[PDB]
């Protein structure tokens, strides 16, 4: 009980829920089959894996997913890849032609033509649940559907479920591998629509991603399976939570508590370690301290941001592993009196802390070496605002000269959508301002 | 004269499974229910706390509530899991997710009518109904939320009873969640209106006196609860075993109770554990009036005694306490209020707890209490001043005059502390 609902969107979203789902069928022992043999309930049960998986009389494991793009070869290779048999055909939706990285292709054109269908598949989905939590749903904001379509649906969700909770794992555009020049556009437009129906998002910058690979795993040049594989790793330390249970587990929704004072502050910073390559790995075994030290360190952090001149409204950190309360207390103590860590006048500066006792697996072959312990730290900063002042100025250079926009508004949009959705992210930007000046 | 028991949310039920943990081998009754104690005195006043079924089998008059069923599927599986009566094990599904609405307005209001039947039940079977004691966190949802909620409604069926509680108040140095001052902000607004006595048992002082005096690098929740569990176990014995004392919930508050807003206690134990010297009635008495076996993470110095009350468990010199008593008068004679004449009170029990010669228990109503909320006020406001997480609570629909008019209330509780101590004959 207390199911989860994930929702893949688009290229990026679908490739990352790739390897999530890879990887979760390696840390709960599940085949790719479906089977899983130390589960001796048949088709059903109230195990912590079973909020991320049903169960069939024959005794598959589903996710309880769907995949979604508008154009069908990113799905087509789940359709034919290890990892066919899990999903039943249903779950993978395909359109014809995609939105060409155009916002609104994604949520008017395109997106319409299929959007029911997508919500009569959740639906499908939804009424296998005795009491569903919420939804997670993988999207970029770069994508003409990762943006598009994604602001629609998650409109069309808040209305079809309430207020029932969503939250999102969303790529952050960076030049290394964005190819495409509208990008900012579409973020600035996702961002805006989408913010009244978020309760929470985990935003995650490619050139984060992409400097990690590349200084911590000796990757000359990482491919998107080197950046999801990692992306994997920072997901599922964020969902472990819920899909394994202990005594020293915290639940995702007790992280919230502490992570949003205000509903459109819900933008938590995510850090992760340690990030080792395995020749390094070996005859290295790293501490609780250690790890716990590197979740302060800029280099480590899903999105390029400077939190010692910021302030925090929040600081969680979520082990898994060999870890006890001792060692993580003393490492805790160690950093306080040693980094730039100011909190606003308002909030208590204590940590929240979690320990998972499942210990993190790497997929086969991968780059990332098996460690005894890994950490996340999940922190309300407001240097996030950093994010939304890089890519609202890229939004200003070419807004200014009106450049691209006549492909968005020769498939029915007005320049009033544009501005609208830039004077929100002013607000936003100004939000972060104000929530970090001190009292009086 | 049958005592109701109710244990409510995560905390609540943890503290009121080792509390019945406790009291059960005290009376010699075993996991299952079978009496297999030496002496008759463990039985004279069993019913107080038991009602006798079928078999010879005595079962905990206690509801067990909750809003999610992982702390109560842990206490039907822990020692003493089967003791209790499977029809008096009351939860929703949801939860309260540390939200005081939640409890108290929304999802709590869905379950209270089914746990105010069990209560018809166990009163209904009452020979003549004393009162009710509830155990619960003020910092929570369930236990904080619902828990007021529960207090509300049996006060309206019961309005003639006493309704005490043992309240765990939050801190921050053993927190689970940022929003706990404004959950024990809006229970103690409910606590001084519909208890007569509430043991303000301090989750500061459990840590403090775990770490610095019992020396324990890294303490647990059930560290904490072995304290509480033998306070309870302490402050009960007046009732549960057979002295000439012809205790009743209404005469001891009536003893301990000048203003009816004041009811707050500071609860106290001695010896401190976690050895064998035996500990001699000095030291006893001078344990329990020190500040570092206090439960309540407040200075007495820094207050004054409206009443006392001190409980010795063992076989020793009562002239000896009497006199040690009257020696520690003068001790603090200044902390005492002389506006009313001889408020300190002194009780015996000759069967002492589990592993232990002696000990003693100290329950005391000072002003200095006012010191506790104070703290909740300062954090309640460092927060409030900026709305912060509100959002939480006024999407459950609640209104931001709420959150104001409980400040106050508690800050009016905190200048009539302040009045009292100031006061002179
Ligand atoms: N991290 C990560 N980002 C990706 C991946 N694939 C695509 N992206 C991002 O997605 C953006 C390019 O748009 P797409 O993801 O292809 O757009 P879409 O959501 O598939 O929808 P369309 O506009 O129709 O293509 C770039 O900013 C990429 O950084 C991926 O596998 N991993
Ligand atoms: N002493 C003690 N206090 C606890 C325990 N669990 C929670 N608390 C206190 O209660 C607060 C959290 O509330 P919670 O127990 O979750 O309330 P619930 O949702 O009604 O169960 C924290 O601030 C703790 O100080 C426990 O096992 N022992
Ligand atoms: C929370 O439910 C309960 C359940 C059982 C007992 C109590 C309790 C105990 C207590 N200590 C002993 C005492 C104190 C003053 C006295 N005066 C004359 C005899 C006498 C005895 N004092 C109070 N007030 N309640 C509260
Ligand atoms: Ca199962
Ligand atoms: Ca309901
Ligand atoms: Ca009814
Ligand atoms: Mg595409
Ligand atoms: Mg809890």
């Amino acid at each position: 009980m207390r199911e989860c609902i994930s929702i893949h969107v688009g290229q990026a979203g679908v490739q990352i829920g790739n390897a999530c789902w890879e990887l979760y069928c390696l840390e709960h022992g599940i085949q790719p089959d479906g089977q899983m043999p130390s589960d001796k309930t048949i088709g059903g049960g109230d195990d912590s894996f079973n909020t991320f998986f049903s169960e069939t009389g024959a005794g598959k494991h589903v996710p309880r997913a769907v995949f979604v793009d508008l154009e069908p070869t990113v799905i087509d290779e789940v359709r034919t890849g290890t990892y066919r048999q899990l999903f039943h055909p249903e779950q993978l939706i395909t359109g014809k032609e995609d939105a060409a990285n155009n916002y609104a292709r994604g949520h008017y054109t395109i997106g319409k033509e299929i959007i029911d269908l997508v919500l009569d598949r959740i639906r499908k989905l939804a009424d296998q649940c005795t009491g569903l939590q919420g939804f997670l749903v993988f999207h970029s904001f770069g994508g003409g559907t990762g943006s598009g379509f994604t602001s629609l649906l998650m409109e069309r969700l808040s209305v079809d479920y309430g207020k029932k909770s969503k939250l999102e794992f969303s790529i952050y555009p960076a030049p290394q591998v964005s190819t495409a020049v509208v990008e900012p556009y579409n973020s600035i437009l996702t961002t805006h629509t989408t913010l009244e129906h978020s309760d929470c998002a985990f935003m995650v910058d490619n050139e984060a991603i992409y400097d990690i690979c590349r200084r911590n795993l000796d990757i000359e040049r990482p491919t998107y399976t080197n950046l999801n594989r990692l992306i994997s790793q920072i997901v599922s330390s964020i969902t472990a939570s819920l899909r394994f249970d202990g005594a020293l587990n915290v639940d995702l929704t007790e992280f919230q508590t502490n992570l949003v004072p205000y509903p459109r502050i819900h933008f938590p910073l995510a850090t992760y370690a340690p990030v080792i390559s395995a020749e390094k790995a070996y005859h290295e075994q790293l501490s609780v301290a250690e790890i716990t030290n590197a979740c302060f360190e800029p280099a480590n952090q899903m999105v390029k941001c400077d939190p010692r001149h910021g302030k925090y409204m929040a600081c969680c950190l979520l082990y898994r592993g060999d870890v006890v309360p001792k060692d993580v207390n003393a490492a805790i103590a160690t950093i306080k009196t040693k980094r730039s860590i100011q909190f606003v006048d308002w909030c208590p500066t204590g940590f929240k802390v979690g320990i998972n006792y499942q210990p993190p697996t790497v997929v086969p072959g991968g780059d990332l070496a098996k460690v005894q312990r890994a950490v996340c730290m999940l922190s309300n900063t407001t240097a996030i605002a950093e994010a939304w002042a890089r890519l609202d100025h890229k939004f200003d250079l070419m807004y200014a000269k009106r450049a691209f926009v006549h492909w968005y508004v020769g498939e029915g949009m007005e320049e009033g959508e544009f501005s609208e959705a830039r004077e929100d992210m002013a607000a936003l930007e100004k939000d972060y301002e104000e929530v970090g000046v001190d009292s009086v | 004269r049958e005592i109701v028991h109710i244990q409510a949310g995560q905390c609540g039920n943890q503290i009121g499974a080792k509390f019945w943990e406790v009291i059960s081998d005290e009376h010699g009754i075993d996991p299952t229910g079978s009496y297999h104690g030496d002496s008759d005195l463990q039985l004279e006043r069993i019913n107080v706390y038991y009602n006798e079924a079928a078999g010879n089998k005595y079962v905990p008059r206690a509801i067990l509530v909750d809003l999610e069923p992982g702390t109560m599927d842990s206490v039907r599986s822990g020692p003493f899991g089967q003791i209790f009566r499977p029809d008096n094990f009351v939860f929703g599904q949801s939860g309260a997710g540390n939200n005081w609405a939640k409890g108290h307005y929304t999802e709590g209001a869905e379950l209270v009518d089914s746990v105010l039947d069990v209560v018809r039940k166990e009163s209904e079977s009452c020979d003549c109904l004393q009162g009710f004691q509830l155990t619960h966190s003020l910092g929570g949802g369930t236990g904080s939320g619902m828990g007021t909620l529960l207090i509300s409604k049996i006060r309206e069926e019961y309005p003639d009873r006493i309704m005490n509680t043992f309240s765990v108040v939050p801190s921050p140095k053993v927190s689970d969640t940022v929003v706990e001052p404004y959950n024990a902000t809006l229970s103690v607004h409910q606590l001084v209106e519909n208890t007569d006595e509430t043991y303000c048992i301090d989750n500061e002082a459990l840590y403090d006196i775990c770490f610095r005096t019992l020396k324990l690098t890294t303490p647990t929740y059930g560290d904490l609860n072995h304290l509480v569990s033998a306070t309870m176990s302490g402050v009960t014995t007046c009732l549960r075993f057979p002295g000439q004392l012809n205790a009743d919930l209404r005469k001891l508050a009536v003893n301990m109770v000048p203003f009816p807003r004041l009811h707050f206690f500071m609860p106290g134990f001695a010896p401190l554990t976690s050895q064998y010297r035996a500990l001699t009635v000095p030291e006893l008495t001078q344990q329990m009036f020190d500040a570092k076996n206090m439960m309540a993470a407040c200075d007495p110095r820094h207050g004054r005694y409206l009443t006392v009350a001190a409980v010795f468990r063992g076989r020793m010199s009562m002239k000896e306490v009497d006199e040690q008593m009257l020696n520690v008068q003068n001790k603090n004679s200044s902390y005492f209020v002389e506006w009313i004449p001889n408020n300190v009170k002194t009780a015996v029990c000759d069967i002492p707890p589990r592993g232990l010669k002696m000990s003693a228990t100290f329950i005391g109503n000072s002003t200095a209490i006012q010191e506790l909320f104070k703290r909740i006020s300062e954090q309640f406001t460092a927060m409030f001043r900026r709305k912060a997480f509100l959002h939480w609570y006024t999407g459950e629909g609640m209104d931001e005059m709420e959150f104001t008019e409980a400040e106050s209330n508690m800050n009016d509780l905190v200048s009539e502390y302040q009045q009292y101590q100031d006061a002179t004959a």
